[PDB]
């Protein structure tokens, strides 16, 4: 998903809670093309709440 | 049954304090992203990682 300047976002983390998050700088929200592979971590959504 | 309330909230003068005069003479003092947006100088956050 693609942020746009001036928008508002909302998510909820898993340990901590729901939050609502405004971007300043167009960015994508993955990881760009990191995320993969080397981390053997934890869950789909775990990856997410680190990025 | 409902509630219902209004406060309203508003930056502070001098709050960018890098800037030498107000843009346009009459000027919102409510935060937005080109006002308030990690460019206030009453304070400071840091992150801390490590323990």
């Amino acid at each position: 998903t693609q942020t746009t300047v001036g928008d508002i976002y909302t998510h909820f983390f898993q340990e901590t809670g729901t939050v609502y998050l405004q971007a300043s700088v167009q960015v994508t929200i993955d990881a760009g093309d990191e995320d993969e592979d080397e981390d053997e971590d934890a869950t789909d959504a775990a990856k997410l709440d680190a990025e | 049954m409902g509630f219902k309330t209004r406060y309203g909230i508003g930056i502070n003068p001098f709050a960018e304090s890098a800037a030498q005069a107000p843009a346009s003479r009459i000027q919102s003092g409510m935060p937005s992203i080109l006002n308030s947006l990690g460019k206030n100088a009453y304070f400071r956050r840091v992150y801390v990682k490590g323990i």
